[PDB]
C-alpha cells in the first residue's frame, strides 16, 4: 500500500432501515414530509393551476381581435367591389421615387 | 422581473440559514413556488414585447426558456438530493448555493435587453457549472472536461465581445430595440464577413456546431446528474437564443456565409445520429443526440425563415425537457449498478415496470412521435429547409431514420432481453425518482396540447 | 342537427373510453377483456347505424370540432372526414376487432399481462381510427405514427425473445422508410399549397406533381409492404396470433393502400405514377406468392398470402379503378382475419406447432376449424360466388381490360394462379392424410369463444360481399362487352393453379428422394433477398458508424485538429520560454541585442 | 415549543417577502417612465372626469 | 345562424329533394332518426335552454378594440424612433388583419370544395379565382422579407417593385 486509505464504503440501502421510505431521506419524518411537500406543491399547484392559468390567459396576441378586423374588412371591400387584398401596402403618392 | 429574480436572491439566505436536515425541503417547495411565479411571463403581446424598464424586457422567444429553467431548477434538486446523501452540510449547502447562482445567470440573460449585459451573463454562467463539474464529478475525466468546456466556450466568446464594443463604437448602442429599428444592410467586405464569423462562430462554439462539440462529450458524460441536466437543458440553448437575437445586425451577409455553417450541420447531424448507432456507454449516446437535434437547430436558424423560427423555439423546449428527462433515468440506472457500460444491467423491465413504462415514454419523444412538440419543431424545420432546397428533405430522412433506429436500440438494450443473473442490487424504484420522472414528462404533454406558448415572436 | 356526425364522434368516443378505466380496479381484475369486447360491439352497432345513413342517400359530412393553431396563414384544426370510405371502413375494422378480441380471451388466457394485451389492442384500434377518419395530412400522420409505435409495442410481446426485439426493430426500420415519404409529401405540399388538407389540395393541385406523388407511394410502398421494403410483414410473425391477425393482415398493411386511395384525384392527375404503382404492385404480388407457395410455417404462408393481396391492391390503384381497391380492402379483412383465427387455433391445439410438416389428420380431428379454413380458402382464391369473388374478380377483369404494362398484367395472372396453390398447399399439408403430431392428443376445439368468433367472421366470409356490392352506389363503369375467354380467365388461371399445385402435392407420397432445385432453394429462401439485404448494408452501416465517425473522425482527427495541436504549440513554447539556466551573463547579452534592435528598427 | 417553531421556520417567508419587494420595485421603476403618458398618438384621449392618469 | 355574416361567410341556398318511397319497406334510417330524437335531442336541448335562462340573468358584454390610424414608415423620418416605432407596429398590426383575411378565404374554398363534392372542377371556380387574386397580393406585399420582418423592409421591397414597374413600362413605350 501507499496510503492510509479507507476501504470503499458498502452502498447503502433506504429500505433496509425504512421498508415504506419515499427515498427522500434516512429520517422517515423528513422523508415523507419532503415526498409531501414536492407532490403537493409541484403536481397539484404547479401542474393543475398554471395549466389552467395557461389556459385561460387574456388574449393578448390579438387573435380574435385581427379575426374580427379581417371579417369587417371583407365585408366592406367585397360590398364595394374593391379588391380584398390591396396589391401595395404603402401608397405610391407618398413614396417618391428617384429619377 | 425583479420579482423573479429577487426571490432568487432571496432563495439564497433561506438556504444558507436553513437547518441540516431541511435544506432539500426548503430548496423544493420554494423553487417550485418562483417557477410558479414565472408561469405569469407567458401572457405575451402580438405586437412587441414586454418592456419591464431599461436593463431587463421579456420576448415570445425568452419566456419559454424562463419557464423551462424555472422549472429545471427544482428537478436538479431532487437529483442532487439522490446523490448526495453521505455529504456534509456546508458542501450540500455549497451545492446548492451553486444551482441557485446558475439559475440566477440564466435568468437575468434570458432577460437582459444588451447585448454586453447578456454576453456578461452568458459567460458569468461558466463558473458555476464548470465548479460544480470538476468538484461533484465521479471520475477522473472530470478536471479534464471542465478544461475543454471552459476553453471551447471562452476561445469563442471572447471574439463576441470584441466585435460587440467595436458595434457599440460604430452605431452608438447595444439595445436590441435600438439595433432592431436602425439596422442598416451589412455589405459583402472583410471586415463584415469576420464580424459577422465573431459572432456567429461565438455562439456556434455554444450551440455546439459539430466539429465544435467534443468538450459537450466530455462535459456531459463526468459531469454530477445535476449539471448534466442543466447543461443539455438550457446551457445548449443560450446558442440558439443568442443567434436568433444577433442575427438582426448580419443582412444580407447571412445568405453568403450560411453555406459552410449549413454543411457542417447537415453532415454532422447525420454522423452524430451514427455515431449513436454504436456507442458503449448510455450517457455518451444521449449527448450525441444532443448534439444532432443542436444541428438540426443551427439548419433553422441559419436558413432564418418565419416557419424555421418556430421550430427552432420549439425544437429547443422540446429537447431540453426530453434530454433531461434521458439523462435522469441513465443516472437511476447508473446508481443501481454503479456503472455507465450499457450492456451491463438489462431485463430491466422485468425488474422495474415502471421505469420500463418512463423509458418508453422518454424514448418515443425522443424521436419525433407525432404530436409531440418535438415532431412539432422538427416538421416545421423540415418544411422551411424543403423550401430552402429539395435535398435537405433527404438530409432529414435519413437523420430521423437513424434517429429512431438508436432510440429503440438503447431502449431495448437497457429494458428488454433477460436480466443478468450476477446484478441482484436492484431496489424498487423511489418514490422520489417515479415524481421526478412524472414531473419531467407531463409539462412535455400539457405544452402538446398547448403548443403556441413555445412557438417564438414569429408565430 | 344530423345524427352523422353525433354517432361517428360518439363512435371514436366510446372506442377511447376504456382506455381512461386502464386505472382501476377492472383494470386490475379480469374483466376487463370482457370490457373491451363488449365496448368494441357497442362501437361497431353504433358506427352501423350511420353506414345505413349513408348507403340511403350519400351523405358524406367534415367536421372540423377543435382549431389547433395558426401558423400565420396555415390553419392546423382536428378535423373528421366522414365520407364513404371512412363509414365503410369503420364498422369492417370493428366487426374484425371484435371477433379477434373475443378469440383473443380464449387465446391468451394463460397469459399474466392479458389485460394489458387488450389495453394494446384498444389503443391499435383507436389509431388506425384517426388515421381512417383523419381530414388533414398531420392528423394522417399522427394515426400513421400511432399505429407504427402500436405495432411495434404487439410484435414484440415477448420481451425475452430477441427475434420478437429484431423484428420489432425491423419493422420500425421500413415504416420509418416510409415517414420519409410521408414528410417529404407533407413538406411539398404545404410549400406549394399552403394547406395540409385534403379539401384545399384537391382545389390548387389540378396537375399534381411527380415529387409530391412518389413521396405517397414511398410512403405508401413502405407501410404496405411492397417490394424492397416487403420483409418486415412476414416477420411481423413473432407476436401472438391475435396480433398478425388483427394489426397486420387485416387493418395495418391495408394503411399504405388506403393513404393513396385518398389521394385518388391526384393519382388520376399524373400518369407516371400509376404505372410506378401498377409496377410495384405487379411486381409484391408475384414475388410475394412466389416465396408463399414453399413455406412450411402456416403463419408465414398466411403473411405473404396477405402481401400478395396488398400487391393486388395496389395493382387495382394503378389501373385507376380506387374504388374496387377498397372493395378488395374489405373483403381481404373479412377472409383473411378468419384464416389467421383459423390457424391460431390449430396452433393451439397443438401446443404452440406452427409447422404444417407436423400437422395433419386435423381434417376429421377439428370439424369446424376444417370447415372455416375451407371456406376461407374458397373465398381468397375466388370462388364464383363467395365475398372474395365481388372485388378480385372485377379487378381481374379490369385489368385485363385496360390499357396497361403487358408484363404486369402477365404478373398478375401468375399471381393468381399462386395464390390458388399455395391455398391448396396449406389446406393439404394441415388437414388431409395421417396425423403427424405428437401421440398425446391435445385437440380441443369446443370453446365458445373460438367457436363464435369464427362463427361470426364466417357469415361475413360468405354474405357481406353480396350485401356491400349490392349497396354501394355505382363509382365507376362495369365492363359489360368483353371476349368470353377474358371473362373466364380469373378462373381458368385458379383451377390450373389448383391442379398443378395438387398434383405436385400428390407426387410427395412416393419413395423418391431427390436434391432440391435452385428454383425451390431461390423461393423458400424468400429470395435471398432478407439475407443479402440485412446483412450487407447493416454491416457497412454499423462499421462506418465506428470506423469513420466515432474513432476516425471524432477521437483522432477532431481531437488532433483544433484542441490537441494547440496544446501541443503552446506547451512547446512553454517549455523554450521557460528553459533558461539563469545566467546574467546571457540574459544581459540578450538586453545588449534588444537595446541594438530598438535603436536601429524603430524609428 | 412554539418558539422552535418560529427559531426553525423563520426562513420560510424570505422568498414570499422577496417577492413582495420585486413588485413594489417593478412598480417604482414603472413609474420613472412615464413621459408619453396618455401623449401616444395611438392611445391619446381625453381623461376621465375622475381621474388625474391613464396609468400608474 | 347569426353567430356570423352571412356576407363574410356565405353558403349557397340548401335544396333537399323530398323522399319519394317506392317500396312498402319500413324505413331505418328514419326510425332510427326518430329514435335519436326521442332519446338525445330533447334531452340536450331541455339542457341548452337550462344554461340560456341561467346566462340570460347576468348578461354582460364585452367589446371589440378600435385603433386610430397612426403615420406609416413613408412619413417617418430617418432614425426617428417614436414614430418609426408607431409605424411599426401599425403595420404588424396590418399584417396580422392581412392573414386573417387569407385564412377567410382559405375556409371559404374548403368549405366550397366540400359542399359541391363531385362536381368541384366546374362550381368553386369563382373561389378559386378570388383566392388566386388574394394570394398573389398578400405574395407580392410579404413574399420574401425573411424572419426579421419589418415596415422598413416592406417599404423597401414595393420601392423596388415600383421601380422594375416603372422600367418595364419606360421600355414598352420606348
Ligand atoms: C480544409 C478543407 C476546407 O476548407 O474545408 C472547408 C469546410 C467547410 O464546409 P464547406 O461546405 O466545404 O464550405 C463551403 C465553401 O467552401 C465556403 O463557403 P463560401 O465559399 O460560400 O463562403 C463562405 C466563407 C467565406 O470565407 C471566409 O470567411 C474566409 C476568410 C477566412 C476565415 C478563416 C476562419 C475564421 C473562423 C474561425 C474558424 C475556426 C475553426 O466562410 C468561411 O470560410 C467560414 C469560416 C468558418 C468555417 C467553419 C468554422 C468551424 C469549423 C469546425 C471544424 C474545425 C476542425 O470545412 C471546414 O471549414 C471545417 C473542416 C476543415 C477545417
Ligand atoms: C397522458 C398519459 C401519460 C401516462 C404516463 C405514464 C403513466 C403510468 O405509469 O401509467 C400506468 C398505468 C397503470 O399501469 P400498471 O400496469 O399499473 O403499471 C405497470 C406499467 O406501468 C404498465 O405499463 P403500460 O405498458 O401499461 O403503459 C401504459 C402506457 C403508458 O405510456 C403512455 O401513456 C405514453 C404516453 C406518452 C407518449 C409519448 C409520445 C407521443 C406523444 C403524444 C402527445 C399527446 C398529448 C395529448 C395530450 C396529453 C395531456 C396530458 O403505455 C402504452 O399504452 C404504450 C404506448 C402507447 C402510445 C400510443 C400513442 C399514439 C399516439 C396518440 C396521440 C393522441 C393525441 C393526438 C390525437 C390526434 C387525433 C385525434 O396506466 C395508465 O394509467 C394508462 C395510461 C394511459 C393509456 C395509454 C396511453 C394513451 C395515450 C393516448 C392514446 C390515444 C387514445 C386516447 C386516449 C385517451 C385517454
Ligand atoms: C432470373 C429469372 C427471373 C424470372 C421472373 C419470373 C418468374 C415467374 C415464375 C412463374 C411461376 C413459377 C412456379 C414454380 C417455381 C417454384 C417451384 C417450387 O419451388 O416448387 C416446389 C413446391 C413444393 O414444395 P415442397 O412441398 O417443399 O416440395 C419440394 C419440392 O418438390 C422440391 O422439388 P424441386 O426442387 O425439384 O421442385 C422445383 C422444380 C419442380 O417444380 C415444378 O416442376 C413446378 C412447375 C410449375 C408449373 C410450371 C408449368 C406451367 C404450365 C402451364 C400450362 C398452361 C398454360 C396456359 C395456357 C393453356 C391453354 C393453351 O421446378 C423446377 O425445377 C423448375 C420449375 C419452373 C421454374 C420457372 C422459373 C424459371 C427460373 C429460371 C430458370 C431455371 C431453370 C433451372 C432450374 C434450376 C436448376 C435445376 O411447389 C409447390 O408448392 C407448387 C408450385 C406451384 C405449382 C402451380 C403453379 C401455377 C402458376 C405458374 C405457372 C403458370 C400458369 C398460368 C399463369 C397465367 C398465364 C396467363
Ligand atoms: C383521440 C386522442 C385524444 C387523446 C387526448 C388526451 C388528452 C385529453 C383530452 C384533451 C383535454 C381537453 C382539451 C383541453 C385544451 O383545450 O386546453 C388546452 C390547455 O392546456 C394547457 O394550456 C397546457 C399547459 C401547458 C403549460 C403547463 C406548465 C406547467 C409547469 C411546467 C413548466 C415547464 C414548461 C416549460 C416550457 C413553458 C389548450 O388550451 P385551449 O384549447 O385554448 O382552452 C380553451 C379555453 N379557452 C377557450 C378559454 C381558451
Ligand atoms: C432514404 C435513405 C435510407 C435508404 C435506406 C438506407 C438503408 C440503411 C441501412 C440501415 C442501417 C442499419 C443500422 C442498424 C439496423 C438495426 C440492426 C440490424 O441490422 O438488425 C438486422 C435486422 C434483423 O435481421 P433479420 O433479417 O430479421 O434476421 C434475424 C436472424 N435472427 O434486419 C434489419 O432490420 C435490416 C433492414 C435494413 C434494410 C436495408 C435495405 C432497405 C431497402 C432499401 C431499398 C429499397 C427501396 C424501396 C423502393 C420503394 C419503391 C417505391
Ligand atoms: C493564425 C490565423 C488566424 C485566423 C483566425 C483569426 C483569429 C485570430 C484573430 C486575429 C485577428 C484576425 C482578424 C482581424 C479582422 C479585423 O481586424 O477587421 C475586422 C473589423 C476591422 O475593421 P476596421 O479596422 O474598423 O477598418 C474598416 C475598413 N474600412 O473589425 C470588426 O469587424 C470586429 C471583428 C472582431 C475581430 C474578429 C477576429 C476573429 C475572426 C473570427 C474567428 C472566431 C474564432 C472563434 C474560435 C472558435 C473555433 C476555433
Ligand atoms: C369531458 C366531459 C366534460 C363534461 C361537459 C362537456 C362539455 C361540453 C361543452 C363544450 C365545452 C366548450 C368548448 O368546447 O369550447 C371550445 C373549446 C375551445 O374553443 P376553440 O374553437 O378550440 O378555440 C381555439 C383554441 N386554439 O374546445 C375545446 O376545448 C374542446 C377540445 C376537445 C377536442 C378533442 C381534444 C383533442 C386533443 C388531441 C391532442 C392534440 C392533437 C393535435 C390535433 C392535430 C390536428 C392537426
Ligand atoms: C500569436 C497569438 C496567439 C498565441 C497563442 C494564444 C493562445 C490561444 C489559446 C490557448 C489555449 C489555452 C489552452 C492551452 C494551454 C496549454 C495546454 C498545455 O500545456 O498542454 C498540456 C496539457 C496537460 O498538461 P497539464 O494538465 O498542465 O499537466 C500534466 C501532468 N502530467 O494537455 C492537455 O491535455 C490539457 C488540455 C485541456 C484544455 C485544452 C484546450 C481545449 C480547447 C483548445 C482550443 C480551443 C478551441 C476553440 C473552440
Ligand atoms: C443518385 C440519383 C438519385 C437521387 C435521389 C434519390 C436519393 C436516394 C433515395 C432518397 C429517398 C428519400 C427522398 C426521395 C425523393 C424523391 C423525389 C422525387 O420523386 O422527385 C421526382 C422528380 C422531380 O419531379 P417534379 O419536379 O416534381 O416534376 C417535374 C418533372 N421532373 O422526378 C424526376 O426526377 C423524374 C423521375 C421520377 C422517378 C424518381 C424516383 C425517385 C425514387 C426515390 C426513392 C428511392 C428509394
Amino acid at each position: 500500500i501507499r496510503l492510509q486509505e479507507d476501504p470503499d464504503p458498502e452502498d447503502e440501502n433506504l429500505y433496509e432501515k425504512n421498508p415504506d421510505s419515499h427515498g427522500y431521506d434516512k429520517d422517515p419524518i423528513v422523508d415523507l414530509w419532503n415526498m409531501r411537500v414536492v407532490f403537493f406543491f409541484g403536481f397539484s399547484i404547479v401542474l393543475v393551476l398554471g395549466s389552467t392559468f395557461v389556459a385561460y390567459l387574456p388574449d393578448y396576441r390579438m387573435q380574435e381581435w385581427a379575426r374580427r378586423e379581417a371579417e369587417r374588412l371583407v365585408k366592406y371591400r367585397e360590398a364595394n367591389g374593391l379588391p380584398l387584398m390591396e396589391s401595395n401596402c404603402f401608397d405610391p403618392n407618398k413614396i417618391q421615387l428617384p429619377e | 422581473m425583479l420579482k423573479i429574480i429577487i426571490p432568487t436572491t432571496m432563495l439564497l439566505p433561506m438556504t444558507w440559514m436553513s437547518k441540516h436536515n431541511m435544506i432539500w425541503i426548503n430548496a423544493t417547495v420554494h423553487s417550485l413556488l418562483i417557477s410558479l411565479i414565472s408561469l405569469s411571463l407567458l401572457n405575451q403581446l402580438g405586437e412587441n414585447s414586454l418592456n419591464f424598464s431599461l436593463t431587463f424586457f421579456s420576448d415570445s422567444l425568452s419566456a419559454p426558456l424562463l419557464v423551462l429553467t424555472t422549472w429545471l431548477l427544482p428537478l436538479m434538486l431532487m437529483a442532487s438530493q439522490s446523490h448526495l446523501s453521505k455529504e456534509t452540510t456546508t458542501r450540500k449547502k455549497l451545492y446548492i448555493t451553486m444551482l441557485i447562482l446558475l439559475q440566477l445567470f440564466l435568468i437575468m440573460t434570458f432577460t437582459a435587453t444588451e447585448l454586453i449585459l447578456f454576453y456578461i451573463l452568458f459567460e458569468a454562467t461558466l463558473v458555476p457549472t464548470l465548479i460544480i463539474i470538476t468538484r461533484w464529478g465521479n471520475q477522473t475525466e472530470r478536471l479534464n472536461a471542465g478544461l475543454y468546456f471552459l476553453f471551447y466556450t471562452l476561445a469563442g466568446s471572447l471574439p463576441l465581445l470584441v466585435a460587440l464594443v467595436y458595434i457599440q463604437n460604430t452605431t452608438g448602442s447595444l439595445n436590441f430595440l435600438i439595433i432592431h429599428y436602425w439596422s442598416h444592410p451589412l455589405s459583402n467586405s472583410w471586415s463584415n464577413i469576420f464580424m459577422w464569423l465573431a459572432c456567429i462562430m461565438a455562439f456556434m462554439v455554444k450551440m455546439p456546431l459539430y466539429g465544435l462539440h467534443l468538450w459537450l462529450p466530455k462535459a456531459h458524460v463526468e459531469a454530477p446528474i445535476a449539471g448534466s441536466m442543466v447543461l443539455a437543458a438550457v446551457l445548449l440553448k443560450l446558442g440558439g437564443y443568442g443567434m436568433m437575437r444577433i442575427t438582426t445586425i448580419l443582412n444580407p451577409l447571412t445568405n453568403y456565409m450560411a453555406y459552410p455553417f449549413l454543411m457542417l450541420s447537415m453532415w454532422g447531424m447525420i454522423m452524430t445520429s451514427s455515431i449513436c448507432l454504436r456507442q458503449t456507454d448510455l450517457k455518451s449516446l444521449i449527448a450525441y443526440s444532443s448534439v444532432s437535434h443542436m444541428a438540426l437547430v443551427i439548419v433553422a436558424i441559419m436558413i432564418q425563415t418565419p416557419w424555421s423560427f418556430m421550430g427552432a423555439t420549439a425544437l429547443m423546449i422540446a429537447h431540453g425537457l426530453t434530454s433531461s428527462m434521458l439523462f435522469c433515468l441513465a443516472n437511476t440506472n447508473y446508481e443501481r449498478v454503479h456503472s455507465r457500460t450499457m450492456i451491463l444491467a438489462r431485463g430491466l423491465q422485468t425488474l422495474l415496470p415502471l421505469m420500463a413504462t418512463w423509458w418508453l415514454v422518454a424514448s418515443l419523444t425522443n424521436l419525433a412521435l407525432p404530436p409531440s412538440i418535438n415532431l412539432i419543431g422538427e416538421l416545421f424545420i423540415i418544411t422551411a429547409s424543403f423550401s430552402w432546397s429539395n435535398i435537405t428533405i433527404i438530409l432529414m430522412g435519413m437523420n430521423m431514420m437513424i434517429t429512431a433506429l438508436y432510440s429503440l436500440y438503447m431502449l431495448i438494450t437497457t429494458q428488454r432481453g433477460k436480466y443478468t443473473h450476477h446484478i441482484n442490487n436492484i431496489k424498487p424504484s423511489f418514490t422520489r425518482e417515479n415524481a421526478l420522472m412524472a414531473l419531467h414528462i407531463l409539462p412535455l404533454l400539457l405544452l402538446t396540447l398547448n403548443p403556441k406558448m413555445i412557438l417564438g415572436p414569429l408565430y | 342537427m344530423n345524427p352523422f356526425a353525433s354517432l361517428t364522434l360518439t363512435t371514436l368516443t366510446i372506442l377511447t373510453i376504456p382506455i381512461m378505466m386502464s386505472n382501476s380496479n377492472i383494470y386490475k381484475t379480469n374483466l376487463y377483456p370482457n370490457y373491451v369486447k363488449t365496448t368494441v360491439s357497442y362501437a361497431f352497432t353504433l358506427s352501423l347505424v350511420p353506414l345505413l345513413m349513408f348507403m340511403h342517400t350519400g351523405q358524406e359530412m367534415i367536421i372540423s370540432n377543435w382549431h389547433w393553431m395558426t401558423l400565420q396563414t396555415v390553419e392546423l384544426s382536428l378535423s373528421f372526414k366522414m365520407d364513404y370510405f371512412s363509414v365503410m371502413f369503420i364498422p369492417v375494422a370493428l366487426f374484425v376487432t371484435w371477433s379477434i378480441m373475443e378469440f383473443s380471451m380464449w387465446y391468451m388466457h394463460s397469459d399474466p399481462f392479458i389485460n394489458r394485451f387488450f389495453k394494446y389492442l384498444l389503443l391499435f384500434l383507436i389509431t388506425m381510427m384517426i388515421l381512417v377518419t383523419a381530414n388533414n395530412l398531420f392528423q394522417l400522420f399522427i394515426g400513421w405514427e400511432g399505429v407504427g409505435i402500436m405495432s411495434f409495442l404487439l410484435i414484440g410481446w415477448w420481451h425475452g425473445r430477441t427475434d420478437a426485439n429484431t423484428a420489432a426493430l425491423q419493422a420500425i426500420l421500413y415504416n420509418r422508410i416510409g415517414d420519409i415519404g410521408f414528410v417529404l409529401s407533407m413538406a411539398w405540399f404545404l410549400t406549394h399549397s399552403n394547406a395540409w388538407d385534403l379539401q384545399q389540395i384537391f382545389m390548387l393541385n389540378n396537375e399534381c406533381p411527380n415529387m409530391p406523388l412518389i413521396g405517397l407511394l414511398l410512403a405508401a410502398a413502405g407501410k404496405s409492404a411492397q417490394f424492397g421494403l416487403h420483409p418486415w410483414l412476414p416477420s411481423a410473425m413473432e407476436g401472438p396470433t391475435p396480433v398478425s391477425a388483427l394489426l397486420h393482415s387485416s387493418t395495418m398493411v391495408v394503411a399504405g393502400v388506403f393513404l393513396l386511395i385518398r389521394f385518388y384525384p391526384l393519382m388520376e392527375t399524373n400518369k407516371l405514377v400509376q404505372t410506378m404503382t401498377l409496377c410495384l404492385g405487379a411486381i409484391t404480388t408475384l414475388f410475394t406468392a412466389l416465396c408463399a407457395i414453399t413455406q412450411n410455417d402456416i403463419k408465414k404462408i398466411v403473411a405473404f398470402s396477405t402481401s400478395s393481396q396488398l400487391g393486388l391492391m395496389m395493382v387495382t390503384i394503378g389501373i385507376n379503378q380506387p374504388h374496387l381497391a377498397f372493395l378488395h380492402i374489405c373483403m381481404h379483412a373479412f377472409f383473411k382475419a378468419m384464416l389467421f383465427m383459423c390457424s391460431g387455433s390449430i396452433i393451439h391445439s397443438l401446443n404452440d406447432e406452427q409447422d404444417i410438416r407436423k400437422m395433419g389428420g386435423l381434417y376429421k380431428a377439428m370439424p369446424f376449424t376444417t370447415t372455416a379454413l375451407i371456406i376461407g380458402s374458397l373465398a381468397l382464391t375466388g370462388m364464383p360466388y363467395l365475398t372474395g369473388f365481388y372485388s378480385k374478380d372485377l379487378i381481374i377483369e379490369a385489368v385485363n381490360m385496360s390499357y396497361t404494362n403487358a408484363w404486369a398484367l402477365l404478373m398478375t395472372l401468375i399471381a393468381t394462379s399462386l395464390t390458388a396453390a399455395y391455398s391448396t398447399r396449406i389446406i393439404f399439408f394441415a388437414f388431409l392424410g395421417k396425423p403427424r403430431f405428437p401421440p398425446l392428443v391435445l385437440i380441443n376445439e369446443n370453446n365458445p369463444l373460438l367457436i363464435n368468433s369464427i362463427k361470426r367472421l364466417l357469415i361475413g366470409s360468405i354474405f357481406a360481399g353480396f350485401i356491400i356490392s349490392n349497396n354501394i352506389p355505382p363509382m365507376t363503369v362495369p365492363n359489360t362487352t368483353m371476349p368470353l375467354y377474358m371473362k373466364m380467365t380469373a378462373l381458368i388461371v385458379t383451377i390450373m393453379g389448383f391442379m398443378l399445385a395438387l398434383e405436385l402435392n400428390n407426387t410427395t407420397y412416393y419413395l423418391k428422394f431427390k436434391y432440391p432445385s435452385q428454383t425451390y432453394k431461390f423461393s423458400n429462401m424468400l429470395g435471398y433477398y432478407p439475407s443479402i439485404m440485412h446483412r450487407l448494408p447493416t454491416y457497412h452501416n454499423l462499421s462506418m458508424s465506428q470506423k469513420s465517425a466515432s474513432s476516425l473522425l471524432d477521437l483522432i482527427w477532431l481531437e488532433t485538429i483544433l484542441p490537441k495541436t494547440t496544446s501541443f504549440i503552446q506547451m512547446k513554447m512553454s517549455i523554450m520560454v521557460s528553459n533558461q539556466k539563469g545566467l546574467i551573463k546571457l540574459y544581459f547579452l540578450s538586453f545588449l541585442i534588444t537595446i541594438m534592435i530598438s535603436m536601429t528598427l524603430f524609428n | 415549543n412554539v418558539l422552535q417553531i418560529v427559531r426553525d421556520h423563520w426562513v420560510h417567508i424570505l422568498v414570499p417577502v422577496g417577492f413582495v419587494f420585486g413588485c413594489y420595485l417593478d412598480r417604482r421603476s414603472d413609474e420613472k417612465l412615464t413621459a408619453f403618458r396618455n401623449k401616444s398618438l395611438l392611445f391619446k384621449r381625453e381623461l376621465r372626469p375622475n381621474e388625474e392618469v391613464t396609468w400608474k | 345562424p347569426d353567430s356570423w355574416d352571412k356576407d363574410v361567410y356565405p353558403e349557397p341556398p340548401r335544396r333537399t329533394p323530398a323522399p319519394a318511397p317506392q317500396t312498402s319497406l319500413p324505413n331505418p334510417v328514419t326510425y332510427l332518426t326518430k329514435i335519436f330524437d326521442l332519446l338525445v335531442d330533447r334531452p340536450v336541448t331541455l339542457a341548452r335552454e337550462f344554461i340560456e335562462q341561467q346566462h340570460a340573468k347576468n348578461r354582460y358584454y364585452y367589446y371589440h378594440r378600435e385603433f386610430r390610424r397612426v403615420p406609416d414608415i413613408t412619413e417617418c423620418e430617418e432614425k426617428d424612433i417614436l414614430c418609426m416605432f408607431e409605424a411599426e407596429m401599425q403595420w404588424r398590426r396590418d399584417y396580422k388583419v392581412d392573414q386573417e383575411i387569407v385564412n377567410i378565404i382559405q375556409e371559404r374554398l374548403k368549405a366550397c370544395q366540400q359542399r359541391e363534392g363531385e362536381s368541384y372542377r366546374q362550381n368553386c371556380a369563382k373561389e378559386l379565382e378570388q383566392f388566386t387574386q388574394v394570394s398573389k397580393a398578400f405574395q407580392d406585399r410579404y413574399s420574401d422579407l425573411g424572419a426579421h420582418y419589418s415596415a422598413r423592409k416592406c417599404l423597401a421591397k414595393q420601392k423596388q417593385r415600383m421601380l422594375a414597374e416603372r422600367k418595364a413600362a419606360k421600355e414598352a413605350a420606348a
